RNA sequence: GCGAUGAUCACCCGGGUGGGUACAAAUGGCAGUCUGACAAGU
RNA sequence: GAGUCCCAUAACCUUUGUACCCCAGAGUGAGAAA
């Protein structure tokens, strides 16, 4: 089926890291030459795309006073960046240098778009590849630990322990050889099971949330007639709420 | 106003040719822009002569920019056909710089030359 | 003597009245040295009396520029006029304490009725005020006296050195990082189109090589079953049946191993690579840009080399100014890591570097350069060119 | 020496915003306010730090006296995080921009200057550096720019000029705090190339007690300069005895 | 019918070896994916 | 029980491919041509 083919997922998420680079690098400059005319909007305001719009709603300090920047701004950093016009330090350009200025400007928002577009293309492609394992672990990490090792099906066959630590293969053999104690959360830290958890809780919540996550993986992987709808996804993520309530329960302290 | 600031009169003209004269004779005297420029840079300059009538004046103007920045002095002369030749060479020599040495024979001349540039300045 | 104080702030004109005067011939001793630090004390002498903000940032530095030249503006008449009472031009004058003496003489041109006085005493009147600042004005409306001084800083600097953004060249700098940049991406991001839809149909990525060819064509051909003969006229109008390709795709749609990919893939596709359509057209106009604005900034060095290696040579430099003032030697330097400027090939090399530094140095240090000396200078490069 | 792909040790220097680069050889840095650009073409230092990439720039003694005032050992230097700092004689930003680094963000620095080419250069540096507020006015004449200076913690004059004295006491009057710091540089050829170096600087010293100013030690900057000193003083209005 | 506005200044047999800068790819190397039955409450 | 926090989303080495390079470098500084 043209719905349940992997490769689109490990190319989608290496692409998803690229434009996240080449969006950034684009923001910075839009702000060191907008900000020759204009320097004192960057520290205001840091987002690239709230920076971007701005000067496409105003082109010009002398434009801050009529226009309103409400849809893109709050009430308080709006008027900031108001009073900043007059008093600015910057420069003025020619209609020539604010067009080109606004055409990197429209390029910032078109790419930030469709970042937006390929992170939902990429939500519904892990929803039908492996329905069950976004219920536990999440689309993103989901789509990272098949990226890792290159195939659903090369990840099925590894152990829980391994897809616990799948992402920190430089600590864990330095620990390893050299007789040291190894990692305990890997590329799986950045689930929102484990950021609910706290202190060393941490680690016991990647070890059942990995070992559970084999099951929901494995399940996705060699199912011949699997339903897209995640259900062993959705009670595997039952019994990990269920392990961290009673788990984060308990209180060292004597009371 | 005009670019080439300060140019000095006759007097003092005649005076600092004779300075680049000697100082040729006894290598002390780097000839050209691009001369001047290095001398500033290795800071080994007593001061900078350029040439007021360059066509056009703008190729040596940067040495004005180099030399308040190290705090050298310079001057213009009206001539860039007198400097030449005072220079010593077949050509005319739009700039050129005296270098640093305190064990030159002519270091009275070049030191009198320095003050009155100042004072120009 | 002195009864009134006027003292010049970023926001405004301030105006103050002695209450008691400190004392003149003790003014040397330590103790009247120092109330005029202490806080609690100074507040005995002096109290506010009256303060008009300037409008806007424009009437500030109008005025800056009043006061420097010892001049009284007409903000400054009317508070003066507002507040200074009327006294005999003879008789007896209302005494006011301003910090410079060259304002002294225009304000009795204009009030004959008020003594202007700046000795010792004066200055130490200014000199608290200036120390506490805003303490003084009793919450009045100062804005903030830290801010408005960097505003009127550069304002008044810039008025003096008539600092204009045609001399600006910054704007080359950042080009070439876009246009460079603009490269990469296109040709990164063209690759990956090449790929995606190289799995739905790889044969294409034989067909025609150049990299723009495909976007066009794949945002036509999304599918491959759909080939009609009207369509193969469409796709035949794409670029040239020369080569033939035209009827190549039809036949090779009709038979490849290509996988189908599902429909919210290929709508990726087609807007990824709409995406690289942008900026390949973006890129060229931004170079066009360029173009038009080496010719402004520098017609000179434009002229003799063209525009995009003299933007090169600039950013390596790090500015015009910066390629001005290095030697003949260090330019040529400066661009032997690309071969900007490439026995005898080097000679001419070397000559084209001593006459590329002349140039930058007329467009550096003139207010409005033109090309008449790069035109020269270029045609004395090509009698060397023959002539080796 | 310091070549590029060599590695170092930063470390405090003594005076606040000042740091060591340890190695084979020392290096005096300062850390770079504007990262990734050098002003006059100086060498960078960049640390990893947790990861952000913080820089620091060489500051090189020959081209700027402070530097060597720091290298031959100043006691007491008033230029500290979060000063106001009334820089006199900026030609350019080969000092000034080492200055701007060492008051840092919080800290100003009032770059005066007269010449118009080099304060072109002074103000393209200074939209770099915000807390440089550059005053291209001629330092002789200090109620001119009274409107863009306010009290200033400590007054740095590198002036080249026969009456700099007049200079420094007209300034320091005007926008120097009370105990606040002074920092001459003075060059003995440009006063009077008549006398010897000694008795210039003993000259000039005498000035600044008349005008209030006490000094508080003297330092040479050789091997970094000839006949040249820099002259430490606190400006006591109340009293110098 | 010149010039300071700048003169002058690796190897082997037409062919092959040696060295250098930049970028891209490799299912090429370093390079080997932690432990395994108790824990918490009255 | 157990180092995410030294980018394995990486660095370095090797092979291959593409495009350029084999003069001095803070380059030198009055010769060249006959």
């Amino acid at each position: 089926s043209a719905d349940k083919v992997d490769v689109m997922i490990i190319q989608a998420i290496a692409l998803l890291d690229d434009l996240d680079k080449e969006l950034n690098t684009y923001a910075m400059r839009c702000k060191e030459w907008y900000g020759w005319h204009f320097p004192e909007l960057a520290k205001i305001v840091t987002d690239s795309v709230a920076y971007a719009r701005i000067i496409l709603t105003m082109g010009i300090r002398s434009k801050a006073s009529e226009t309103d920047l409400s849809e893109i701004l709050p009430e308080e950093i709006e008027e900031r960046v108001k009073t900043a016009a007059e008093v600015s330090m910057g420069t003025e350009i020619t209609q020539t240098d604010l067009d080109n200025i606004n055409a990197l400007a429209e390029q910032i928002v078109e790419f930030a778009a469709y970042r937006e577009q390929l992170s939902n293309y990429l939500s519904a492609r892990m929803k039908a590849i492996a329905p069950n394992l976004t219920q536990l672990v999440g689309e993103l990490v989901g789509a990272r630990l098949i990226a890792h090792s290159g195939s659903l099906i090369s990840l099925a066959k590894s152990p829980a322990s391994t897809i616990q630590i799948l992402g920190a293969e430089k600590a864990l053999f330095r620990a390893l050889k050299t007789k040291h104690d190894t990692p305990k959360y890997g590329l799986l830290y950045h689930a929102s099971l484990v950021g609910q958890a706290t202190g060393k809780n941490k680690g016991k919540i990647a070890r059942v949330l990995a070992a559970k996550a084999a099951v929901s993986l494995r399940y996705d992987a060699l199912a011949e007639d699997r339903d897209d709808s995640g259900d062993i996804g959705l009670e595997s993520r039952a019994k990990v709420e269920n392990r961290l309530s009673q788990l984060e329960g308990r209180d060292l302290r004597t009371t | 106003n005009p670019k080439a600031f300060p140019l000095a009169d006759a007097a003092l003209t005649q005076q600092i040719l004779d300075v680049v004269q000697q100082a040729a004779n006894l290598r002390q005297l780097k000839k050209g822009a691009n001369e001047a420029t290095k001398t500033l840079n290795r800071g080994i300059s007593e001061f900078i002569i350029m040439a007021a009538d360059c066509e056009p004046i703008e190729i040596l103007l940067h040495l004005p920019l180099l030399c308040e920045d190290k705090n050298v002095p310079y001057v213009f002369v009206p001539s860039r056909v007198a400097l030449g030749r005072a220079c010593g060479v077949s050509r005319p020599v739009i700039a050129a710089s005296i270098t640093t040495n305190d064990a030159s024979a002519i270091k009275t001349q070049i030191y009198a030359v320095k003050d009155k540039i100042e004072t120009l300045l | 003597p002195i009864e009134y104080l006027l003292f010049e702030e970023p926001t405004g004109y301030a105006v103050f009245k002695v209450k008691l005067q400190q004392d003149d011939i003790g003014s040397r001793l330590k103790e009247v040295q120092e109330q005029i630090n202490d806080f609690g004390a100074f507040t005995k002498l002096i109290e506010l009396v009256s303060f008009a903000p300037f409008k806007g940032a424009a009437e500030a530095l109008e005025n800056a520029n009043d006061i420097s030249e010892g001049l009284v503006s007409e903000s400054l008449k009317a508070i003066l006029d507002l507040n200074l009472p009327k006294a005999s031009s003879k008789k007896k004058n209302i005494t006011l304490a301003i910090s410079d003496k060259n304002l002294g003489p225009s304000i009795k041109e204009e009030f004959p009725y008020v003594d202007c006085i700046s000795n010792e005493l004066a200055q130490d009147l200014i000199r608290g005020v200036r120390l506490h600042g805003e303490k003084l004005f009793k919450g009045l409306q100062s804005g903030d006296l830290e801010r408005a001084q960097l505003g009127l800083g550069h304002a008044y600097s810039r008025a003096k050195v008539k600092f204009s953004v045609q001399k600006n060249d910054n704007h080359i700098i950042q080009a070439i990082a876009l246009l460079d940049q603009l490269d990469k991406d296109i040709n990164t991001f063209a690759m990956r189109v090449k790929e995606w839809y190289g799995w739905h149909f790889p044969e294409l990525a034989k067909l025609v090589p150049d990299n723009y060819t495909f976007a066009k064509l794949v945002l036509f051909i999304k599918d491959k079953a759909s080939l009609n003969d009207d369509s193969l006229h469409d796709l035949a109008a794409l670029l040239n049946e020369d080569s033939g390709i035209a009827q190549r795709v039809i036949d090779n749609a009709r038979i490849s191993m290509g996988q189908d990919i599902s429909e919210t893939d290929m709508e990726n596709v087609c807007v990824f690579a709409q995406r690289v359509a942008s900026l390949a057209d973006y890129r060229r106009q931004l170079y066009d840009y360029l173009c038009e604005k080496m010719h402004t900034v520098a017609p000179n060095l434009s002229e003799l080399i063209g525009e995009v290696i003299g933007a090169r040579l600039i950013s390596h430099a790090g500015s015009l100014t910066n390629l001005s003032k290095q030697a003949a030697s260090t330019v040529q330097i400066l661009g032997a890591e690309k071969a900007l400027f490439r026995k005898n090939k080097g000679r001419i090399s070397r000559y084209l570097a001593n006459k590329c530094s002349m140039a930058s140095r007329i467009d550096n240090y003139s207010e409005e350069p033109s090309n008449v000396f790069g035109s020269v200078l270029k045609k004395q490069v090509e009698q060397r060119l023959e002539f080796y | 020496g310091a070549r590029g792909g060599a590695k170092v040790v930063i470390e405090p220097h003594r005076h606040a915003g000042v740091y060591i680069a340890r190695g084979k050889e020392d290096l005096l840095v300062t850390k770079n306010m504007a990262p990734g650009e050098s002003v006059y073409g100086e060498k960078r230092i960049s640390v990893e730090e947790p990861p952000t990439k913080v820089e620091y720039r060489v500051w090189n003694p020959f081209r700027s006296k402070l530097a060597a005032g720091i290298m031959g050992g100043l006691d007491e230097l008033f230029i500290a995080p979060g000063k106001k700092v009334l820089y006199l004689g900026a030609a350019s930003g080969t000092s000034v921009s080492h200055v701007s680094d060492v008051v840092g963000p919080e800290g100003v620095v009032y770059a005066v200057e007269f010449s118009h080419r080099p304060g072109r250069e002074l103000i393209s540096m200074a939209k770099k550096r915000p807390n440089i507020i550059p005053i291209i006015e001629d330092a002789r004449h200090p109620q001119k720019y009274r409107m863009l200076i306010g009290m200033v913690d400590c007054v740095f004059a590198d002036v080249a000029q026969p009456d700099q004295a007049r200079i420094i006491a007209l300034n320091s009057h005007m926008f120097l705090k009370d105990q606040g710091g002074v920092v001459i540089s003075i060059k003995a050829n440009c006063i009077d190339s008549t006398v010897d170096a000694e008795t210039v600087f003993a000259r000039e010293v005498q000035k600044l007690r008349e005008e209030r100013i006490k000094p508080l030690e003297q330092l040479t900057l050789e091997p970094y300069e000839r006949d040249h000193c820099i002259v430490v003083g606190r400006y006591m209005r109340s009293g110098l005895k």
